[PDB]
């Protein structure tokens, strides 16, 4: 369901929408009035159009039958699609300005919102469900403004993520139970290569920018890092990558893996186990948000530490969440600190232990004193 | 009370010497005036008796003064939701702006002088990025008001007076390759949120001094505590002073950048902007007009407060002048296609009503002069 | 409910009772050799009032036992010690106590 | 192993290096309890041998220094930082004796600048506490959260500060041998660590006057010379240790501040008893002058008919000599003062070969020469060397910006103001912690001890300028945005710092502006308080608006309107915390409107005269939002006022649907008594917003045009009906004892007194008939009654003395206006 939506929802990807024409030459040429085209959702991958059951509403590409997802942008209410030029033509309809009413070519009906305005609308958050309407209002004129490239690329590339990891993750839960033997896996062949080569291609898209940069266009690149992974997390995959772990983690060994998804994914089990630790890591670094979202799920790296496969990516990505987020240390109970000191017991003197220790002590100038006595009251007295 | 009022020998000695102190400092320290901020300026543009290896290479390491400009430069650059306050900034702003200017039939042989003087001192301080600094700072403080950003334009002004033909060049060039919108979403939210006259403010500070309100040790009379009109009277004086600054000298390429940005993504019509702030000005002085219509003379604060919106109403007008001289045909055009207009009648409707009034007696010949030049 | 063990003999005739202070220079240690508590590292000798139980009971009955000028060691089990409560972050929940007690004076 | 073998066994020196971190991380910002623990671990013999230790590594030579400042000295340090930057001067006479120069013979406008740091400063300052480390001592009885804060575990300062001396010494002299194996490892490894300690003890003041001249020397010989061994600033020094460097000179230039503002509590000290004299006798001269005079005498007496504010300011008005006609004082103290302000401004050094010669210019040529020989990467370095220098040059502006927090105090008040420093000293030290029970009892138990300071009620100004307004303030904020969205832990004491604000408003004018500003704020805050009982945050914006005409109200139109809207969802949504009692649900909150509307009846209604600009906006508000009113008089659907007021008799008189029906909560909430006082809170407020009387004859068309608008929402005859209602008449049975009703949960006579206020301002009593009409009808058997109560009995009781105020505040005054 499409609506018309204000704040900060409509400058993230869910708001792009690709002017398709139905020109196979010049596609790019610029834009006159009333020029039948469809209506593509870049991140969803599906187009609008109006059905029968539920009006005019967002339908799979399969089924974009070129009469109901046909659109035009009209100069207005009057009642007025030319020849195709080969080349540019007449530029015409400028970004920011020259306002259209996007018509329905063959219903003939008009873009307007809802106008009854229920009990949610009369206290909570203002958003106006979009209705192709008969005739139409008269605030019903339309505004079209420019994207990022490097955004629309992201929002090229978000639909893929989904589909690849979505997919993936179908084939995983597919042998949940019901071990291979000796015979053949489940199902069909899970796309190992195709994650592997993503997570790779993810986690440098992610990289944060080198730290011998001059400071001047280096704030710029946290910008933009900061942008890209408020994105990623707005169009949800930081769930979607927990599901992945927490569908992998249930195995205990390689060799555990390969009676469920065969042996051919044993090998690659602990390769795609720790690029998606760091491919985690990658999306909440630096960010408020993403750090803040774990404060919730706390308990869920920490019941994971004493696992072998993965130590130091899990770690550092406890870290991350720590050294960000203030609140998430008042939810830091006895029990996880109890289990943080068994890391040292449990794999040695490793010194980014003691950073995440410190870093328990102190939030951002502000002492935590319900952890620092429980430290030291389980880790000095010991003296082991 | 003031009969059976205790006399100052009575007081005792810790008491008396609490508000003495504030008396001293009020009376002979702020009154005080010490000239240091040329000097320090100075100190800190000689970067002498570090050339004893004189170096074939030449990396011009920078002189102590340049080195406040890029440290205010980087925490101006570094991101943050919100710019706070830096007293150092503010001191330091301030003996930069303030160390610029340094100012009867006197002949052009040598009033020429100090001008190459403003000049170069105004070259001190541009030869190292200072005017790029205060523009990252303006489009850094997003659009939240303040000393700082006070601070800010007044060091723009120092920098930029008369004119300056190279210091419009760096900032136009700035701007034009930054191809940043904060700039002008600052400009307009600055502006946007320039006070006008208010009669219900104006009728509560009559109330309040009618009063008369006095403290407990000792007594002030008609206590003169911050009015809550034209508050920042001043800042949009020079706010509008620096954009008049920045247009000065028929700088038409920087004309037709105010009233569109081709390299930037979005445009803000910073000219048709001004229109409105100057349409809502309209508004509160004809209204400050009517309240006085049915009266016959103006008491004291009410004249003051026509001569600070009028001052301001002036700078307002000769902004508008630079905006459109040269002349500018896109600013020629945008003027039309505003509501400068109403403006323009409703002002030629209070300047009747206030020549006429304010004619019949000889106790406003100033507020007279001063309407007079304003039209 | 202490256990004490003469080091070095000293006076062997005079006791600390009630009126004076009590004057040591201690060394208390953990159960498995941990030394965690003296006096000499500090280069001051600790002085405590005998009477109004402001240190450990098995400290004071030991001190109360021995006799002036005479190093000594005790022993106090955590029946006599913080015990299941224990000293926070120092001393483990229900650990024994050894020390090296040097009784060096009187007031 | 030996410790030094680990400048080898890298692997082994990070992890402890890391270890050293976590042990000052533990004991970071005051954790004292953990800072005696971990005396056990690493103890005196062990820190002092390791700051010796020559031979070991840096990061562990760093960390172990970091630690000894963090276990012993940094809490003390801090607390110290924060108490110098005000300046209570006592008047003593060793502060007599401060002077801005040493007593010398150079020259008449001044002499040789004073050593830094060097001589005796009253200024008040708390004294340190320790608590030696002990672990032998039985284990308190006392629990948490009521046993007494630990102190810093003591060490011996005196020997510390010997081997600092010593220790500097040794760096600086191996420093100029330009010896290729520096302690630790490099330079900055040899100085950092070092010179922290050097400012910390500085900072604490442990050195001594000797001490600070040793210092002096070492820093720079030849300047500091009192009338190789190279000074620290020709050492060509990294950045790092050059920040150290700076901090150093920051506090001798604070030293010299202080000095300077100490010389001037003296000089103040000296004049005003000088002033006061002639004064005195220019007074006695003017009881005599009378005989050879007239009615000019006026102008001669205008200053002891004047308040001292601007007796001072005139006497003290000569400076610029155009004004000395006006100015009656002799030339001699004239001199006086023109003289101490010529050394004050040599002090300064404003106006009276390379030599500095000062600190003032040993600074400045420092800091250009560190600018101009290399290109500073650090901006922190940068911006502490311009502060430096900022401070050098502008030496009158950080007086004026100093003088503001400088106060004096009487001699005989010393100790008293030593313990509310004390006290404010943990109120401080708590806001940069998360709130605890712990700190929670703490910081009770300290504004208790303000309240019981006397000093608290006799300088309100001293009071102000220590600022403990905005740090109560924050201490709170830090409570309301923490929890927000749940629940608003630890109200005990968000009820105590409110009760305190609220008490802080009443102490006078200046200290009602200050809160003053923060009313938008505080209102804003008050929108999740709801759910707390007791002394919200809104009774401290109303303390802050109570008894003030010209400054309280200046209200804004957004936060009248803010608060409306607040009271339209109070009267559209039940209390959360009433139906989480299991109160019978009712779609109104009584409690919450009643207590804004409380606000809005001060916020209207000053000295006993009701406020024009704030009355008809505040009107239009209400009239805007009929839900507001309530239930009755919505319009329709809204039942007349004597139903409202007879369903809420019938609800708060049959329990299991006044409460909770399962005070004994000591706040236990009535419903149909606080309906009921919801009704009379609101036809109170609209009798507080009645146009005057005066401005009614002067037929002004907005107060007609309220009069009748109050007129037709409030009809006259249901009022009448409610004085009409009858009171619960105690009675004497059961046993003779006293039977009274429960005045929170009954009809009482401040409901009828908001009845009748209504009445002799909205509709008034104009004619016989009708003043008859109501007399007969409701206020002749209240008033039977009070004198039938006034018995041997039953005189005393709460009820009786409810009919005495009832009668003599609101009754009788409008049957005295009606007599004729």
């Amino acid at each position: 369901l499409v609506y018309y939506e204000g704040g900060a929802v409509c400058t993230h990807a869910r708001s792009l929408w690709r002017l398709e024409p139905l020109r196979i030459s010049w596609s790019g040429s610029h834009l006159r009035w009333g020029q039948p085209l469809r209506i593509r959702h870049v991140t969803t991958g599906r187009y609008l159009a109006l059905t029968e059951d539920q009006g005019l509403v967002v339908v799979d590409a399969c089924k974009a039958h070129t009469k109901a997802t046909s659109f035009c942008f009209r100069v207005s209410k009057e009642k007025l699609p030319k020849r195709d030029v080969e080349g540019m033509g007449p530029p015409e309809i400028k970004y920011g300005e020259s306002l259209c009413f996007v018509q329905h070519v063959a219903s003939g009906l008009w873009l307007t919102y809802a106008a009854p305005d229920p009990k949610a609308l009369r206290l909570g958050v203002l958003k106006k469900k979009a209705i192709l309407h008969q005739e139409g209002h008269m605030d019903d004129a339309l505004f079209l403004t420019r994207c990022q490239q490097e955004e629309s690329q992201a929002a090229r590339m978000i639909h893929s993520t989904a589909g690849l990891y979505n997919q993936f993750i179908k084939g995983l839960d597919s042998f949940s139970g019901k071990p291979r033997g000796s015979g053949p896996p489940a199902g069909p062949a899970l796309p190992i290569e195709a994650v592997i080569l993503s997570l790779q291609d993810l986690i440098g898209y992610f990289e944060p920018p080198s730290e011998e940069l001059q400071h001047e266009e280096k704030q710029s690149k946290l910008r933009s890092l900061r942008n890209r992974q408020s994105l990623f997390q707005e169009e949800g995959m930081l769930s979607l990558v927990l599901n992945c772990i927490d569908r992998l983690n249930v195995y205990t060994t390689a060799a555990h893996f390969a009676e469920y998804a065969g042996e051919e994914a044993a090998e690659s089990w602990k390769e795609i186990v720790n690029l998606l630790y760091e491919l985690l890591a990658s999306l909440i670094r630096g960010n408020r948000a993403n750090c803040a979202l774990f404060s919730t799920n706390l308990d869920w790296v920490v019941s994971k530490l004493d696992r072998l496969e993965a130590s130091s990516g899990i770690l550092e990505v406890l870290y991350c969440v720590l050294i960000e987020s203030p609140e998430v240390l008042n939810i830091i109970q006895e029990n996880h600190i109890k289990s943080i000191i068994s890391l040292l017991d449990k794999h040695g003197r490793n010194h980014k232990v003691l950073d995440v220790l410190c870093s328990l002590c102190v939030c951002n100038g502000v002492a935590v004193r319900s952890n620092q006595d429980l430290i030291t009251e389980n880790l000095l007295p010991g003296r082991e | 009370a003031c009969f059976r009022m205790t006399p100052l020998y009575n007081l005792p000695t810790h008491r008396a010497c609490n508000m003495f102190l504030e008396s001293y400092k009020a009376a002979w320290i702020l009154t005080e005036d010490h000239s240091f901020e040329d000097r320090m300026i100075d100190d800190l543009s000689k970067a002498g008796e570090q050339e004893e290896e004189e170096e074939e290479v030449e990396e011009k390491k920078p002189d102590p003064l340049h080195q406040l400009v890029l440290h205010f430069s980087r925490t101006a650059l570094t991101e943050k939701s919100k710019l706070d306050e830096d007293y150092l900034y503010m001191a330091y702003a301030d003996i930069m702006a303030k160390s610029c200017h340094l100012e009867v039939e006197v002949s052009f042989e040598e009033k020429e002088m100090e001008k190459q003087r403003l000049l170069y001192q105004q070259s001190r301080l541009h030869t190292r990025g200072a005017a790029e600094m205060v523009l990252q700072m303006i489009s850094a403080c997003k659009g939240e008001t303040g000393a700082m950003v006070s601070s800010t334009l007044k060091l723009g002004i120092s920098i930029l007076n008369g004119g300056n033909a190279e210091v419009q060049q760096k900032m136009l060039d700035y701007l034009k390759d930054k191809k940043e919108v904060g700039f002008f979403q600052s400009i307009q939210a600055l502006m946007q949120t320039c006070s006008v006259l208010d009669l219900n403010a104006f009728e509560r500070q009559n109330k309040a001094e009618g009063l008369g309100m006095v403290n407990e040790d000792g007594t002030v009379i008609n206590r003169q505590n911050g009015e809550k009109v034209m508050a920042d009277d001043e800042f949009t004086q020079d706010l509008f002073r620096f954009l008049q600054l920045l247009c000065e000298g028929h700088n038409n390429d920087f004309q037709n950048y105010l009233r569109t940005q081709t390299g930037n993504t979005t445009t803000i019509n910073i000219i048709i902007c001004t229109v409105d702030y100057l349409l809502r000005l309209q508004e509160s002085i004809s209204d400050f007009y009517w309240y006085y219509s049915g009266k016959d003379v103006i008491e004291e604060q009410g004249k003051r407060n026509f001569s600070k919106a009028m001052s301001v109403a002036k700078q307002v007008f000769n902004s508008l002048t630079e905006y459109i001289q040269g002349p500018c045909t896109g600013n020629q055009q945008s003027l039309a296609h505003s509501r400068l207009w109403d403006a323009v009648v409703g002002f030629l409707h209070v300047f009747a009503h206030m020549m006429m009034k304010l004619a019949q007696d000889s106790s406003q010949i100033e507020l007279l002069k001063e309407l007079l030049d304003l039209q | 409910g202490v256990e004490i063990e003469t080091i070095s003999p000293g006076d062997g005739r005079t006791f600390p009772k009630k009126g004076q202070t009590c004057v040591v220079h201690y060394t208390g240690m953990l159960q498995n050799g941990k030394k965690f508590d003296s006096s000499r590292d500090r280069n001051k000798p600790f002085k405590f009032r005998i009477g109004k139980q402001e240190v450990i009971k098995g400290f004071e009955e030991g001190a109360a036992q021995m006799s002036l000028g005479q190093r000594a060691k005790l022993t106090c089990t955590p029946d006599v010690a913080y015990g299941a409560t224990g000293h926070p972050g120092v001393i483990p929940p229900n650990a024994t106590l050894i020390f090296d007690v040097e009784l060096l004076n009187l007031e | 192993m030996d410790i030094l073998e680990l400048s080898e066994r890298l692997d082994l020196q990070r992890f402890h290096s890391h270890t050293l971190r976590l042990y000052r991380a533990v004991c970071a910002l005051g954790n004292n309890r953990v800072a005696h623990a971990l005396c056990s671990h690493v103890d005196q013999a062990q820190l002092l041998h390791a700051l010796e230790d020559a031979h070991l590594p840096g990061p562990l030579r760093a960390g172990y220094y970091d630690l000894l400042i963090s276990i012993h000295l940094e809490s003390a340090c801090r607390s110290r930082r924060s108490m110098l930057s005000e300046y209570i001067v006592p008047l003593t006479p060793e502060t007599r004796a401060i002077t801005l120069f040493p007593p010398g013979r150079k020259g008449g406008n001044a002499r040789r600048h004073g050593l830094p740091g060097v001589g005796v400063t009253t200024s008040l300052r708390p004294p340190h506490h320790f608590s030696p480390p002990c672990f032998v001592a039985a284990l308190p009885a006392a629990g948490v959260a009521e046993a007494p804060a630990r102190l810093s575990p003591a060490i011996p300062l005196e020997a510390l500060r010997d081997k600092a001396l010593r220790m500097l010494g040794e760096a600086v002299r191996d420093g100029g041998q330009h010896a290729r194996d520096p302690v630790g490892g490099s330079v900055e490894f040899q100085f950092v660590p070092v010179l922290k300690l050097v400012s910390t003890l500085l900072v604490m003041g442990i050195f001594g006057d000797e001490d600070v001249k040793q210092i002096l020397k070492m820093i720079e010989p030849e300047v500091f010379t009192e009338e190789l061994e190279e000074g620290l600033l020709q050492m060509k020094l990294p950045e790092s240790v050059k920040l150290q460097m700076c901090n150093l000179l920051e506090y001798f230039c604070d030293q010299e501040l202080q000095h300077r503002v100490e010389s001037l509590a003296a000089f103040a000290e000296r004049y005003v008893d000088k002033l006061q004299a002639n004064q005195r006798s220019r007074y006695a001269l003017l009881m005599r002058a009378f005989t050879m005079s007239a009615a000019e005498t006026a102008r001669r007496t205008r200053e002891f008919r004047s308040p001292p504010q601007e007796q001072i300011n005139m006497l003290l008005h000569f400076k610029d000599e155009a004004d000395e006609e006006d100015c009656p004082l002799p030339e001699d103290i004239r001199q006086d003062l023109q003289d101490f302000h010529q050394d004050l401004l040599a002090h300064c050094g404003i106006q009276l070969e390379k030599k500095p010669q000062s600190l003032q210019e040993l600074v400045s040529h420092m800091v250009v020469r560190w600018a101009q020989e290399d290109y500073v990467q650090s901006p922190e370095l940068v911006r502490a060397m311009f502060s430096l220098l900022h401070r050098q040059y502008d030496g009158l502006g950080e007086l004026l910006r100093a003088l503001p927090r400088a106060y004096t105090i009487s001699p005989s008040s010393v100790e008293d103001t030593m313990s509310l420093l004390e006290c404010l000293g943990q109120i401080r030290s708590l806001l940069i912690v998360q709130m605890g029970p712990q700190e929670e009892n703490l910081m009770i138990q300290s504004i208790g001890n303000i309240m019981n300071n006397k000093v608290f009620y006799q300088h309100p100004n001293l009071m102000r300028a220590l600022g403990m307004h905005e740090t109560v303030m924050e201490v709170m904020v830090n409570v309301l945005g923490g929890g927000e969205t749940k629940e608003i832990r630890f109200p005990k004491m968000v009820t105590s710092c409110c009760r305190f604000l609220c008490y802080f408003c009443r102490i006078s004018r200046q200290n009602q502006r200050s809160m003053f500003d923060h009313l938008s704020y505080l209102l804003e805050n008050s929108g999740i308080g709801l759910g707390m009982q007791g002394s919200t945050p809104l009774d401290v914006a109303a303390a802050s608006v109570i008894d003030n005409n010209e400054l309280a109200l200046a209200l804004q139109e957004q936060d009248l309107e803010k608060v409306v809207s607040y009271l339209a969802g109070c009267g559209l949504q039940s209390c959360p915390m009433l139906l989480a009692k299991g109160y019978p649900d009712i779609g109104w909150n009584p409690c919450g409107g009643e207590r804004y509307l409380d606000f809005l009846r001060f916020a209207v209604f000053v000295n006993g005269e009701s406020v024009e600009e704030n009355a008809n906006v505040v009107v239009r508000l209400l009239i805007r939002k009929p839900e507001c009113f309530g239930p009755a008089l919505r319009g329709e659907g809204g039942s007349g006022l004597l139903a409202a007021i007879e369903e809420a008799i019938r609800i708060s008189e049959d329990p299991a649907r006044d409460g909770p029906g399962v005070p004994p909560e000591e706040n236990r909430v009535h419903l149909g008594h606080a309906i009921m006082s919801f009704y009379a809170a609101l036809i109170d407020l609209l009798g507080r917003c009645a146009p005057e009387m005066h401005l009614i004859q002067a037929g002004k068309g907005e107060a007609l045009r309220i009069r009748a608008i109050l007129r037709s929402l409030v009809p006259l005859d249901d009022l009448v009906g409610i004085i009409s209602l009858p009171l619960q008449i105690p009675t004497l049975g059961k046993d003779g004892a006293l039977v009274q009703p429960k005045m929170s949960a009954s009809f009482v006579p401040d409901h009828k007194a908001s009845m009748v206020l209504f009445l002799d301002r909205v509709y008034g009593i104009e004619n016989q008939d009708f003043l008859l009409h109501v007399l007969d009808v409701g206020f002749l058997p209240d008033m039977r009654a009070a004198a039938s109560l006034d018995t041997a009995t039953f005189s005393t009781t709460e009820m009786a003395l409810a009919l005495n105020r009832y009668l003599c505040l609101a009754v009788l005054p409008l049957i005295t206006k009606c007599a004729p």
